[PDB]
């Protein structure tokens, strides 16, 4: 994936 | 006066979520980056697929054009940035030195520098010609969500999940200003206004704010959309009426009147979070792009 397409964990 | 943006094209081809779309300064192209590790180039006016640019080993969160429309820079989970020649598709330089995901990037107007922000909490300034890192700013205490040069390149604005926006002197790397606001919710996006006097900042409390960073005063707020989770791009639309444009986590594009802050249009048709929007430099055209359940780019056109 890509960081921008994920939520903060 | 309200716009009448209508869907004209849907651009398929990315195999994972889009991360961002940007129009080339000369208006000819749209560049898209995706979690699928690829950049794609499209005709800005007809959506015609033009080419695929590859080489990053992990997904890409951001992509930006040089002022002459000839180069791109991309920011990837593989901890590098890449500088690409658009006409040939070749990777001209790989920018190494971040220790975690690179999240955001931008050229300065001169296009001899690149600014980047990363999960490693740093902002880096890179020499375009050599690909070398000129400066590492300990900019923030959490991931850097956005970085943008001002209109003459003397300033950089950065935003972070630490709740801060910071203005930096490009030449020295020194911090000129820290903007804090309320209880400092994560700042998910920032950019300068076209005249350089303001910054538009998104926070993960469903809010956009127009700031005179020069005085530290919030001039406008834009609300009614959903933004609690993702770093969604916002824009100034200046080709017709003066709008603010943003994606939203309810799958819509929102358009606000800049002065009155009223919503003037909501663009429906994406089937997932609209992670990214861009405004065409000369025509009333919006590009929008969405996450995993959609993976498409849409081009919308308006009479004003």
């Amino acid at each position: 994936g890509a960081a921008r397409c994920r939520v903060a964990s | 006066v309200k716009p009448n943006y209508a869907l004209k094209f849907t651009l398929a081809g990315h195999t994972k979520a889009v991360s961002s779309v940007k129009f080339s300064p000369n208006g000819e192209w749209l560049a898209s980056s995706s979690a699928d590790k690829l950049i794609k180039i499209w005709g800005a006016y007809d959506g015609k697929f033009e080419k695929t640019i590859s080489g990053h080993k992990l997904g890409i969160s951001d992509v930006a054009w040089s002022s002459d429309s000839n180069l791109l820079v991309s920011a990837s989970d593989d901890k590098t940035l890449k500088i690409w020649d658009v006409s040939s598709g070749k990777c001209l330089k790989t920018l190494k030195g971040h220790s975690n995901y690179v999240f955001c990037c931008n050229f300065n107007p001169q296009s001899n520098l690149i600014v980047s922000g990363s999960f490693d909490e740093s902002v880096r300034i890179w020499d375009v010609k050599t690909g070398k890192c000129l400066k590492t700013l300990p900019a923030h205490s959490d991931p850097v969500s956005a970085v943008h040069f001002n209109r003459d390149g003397s300033l950089i604005v950065s935003s972070s999940y630490d709740g801060l926006c910071r203005i930096w002197d490009t030449a020295s790397g020194q911090c000129l200003k820290t903007l804090i606001d309320d209880d400092n919710p994560p700042v998910s996006f920032v950019k300068f206004s076209p005249n350089g006097k303001y910054i538009l900042a998104a926070t993960l409390d469903n809010t956009l704010k127009l700031w005179d960073y020069s005085k530290g005063k919030c001039l406008k707020t834009y609300t009614g959309h959903k933004n609690e989770k993702y770093c969604i791009f916002a824009n100034f639309s200046v080709t017709g009426g003066k709008w603010i444009v943003s994606g939203s986590e309810d799958n819509l594009v929102y358009i606000w009147n800049l002065q009155t802050k009223e919503i003037v249009q909501k663009l429906q048709g994406h089937t997932d979070v609209v992670i990214s929007t861009a405004c065409h430099p000369t025509e009333n055209i919006i590009a929008s792009a969405a996450l995993e359940n959609d993976k498409t780019i849409k081009l919308w056109k308006s009479d004003c």
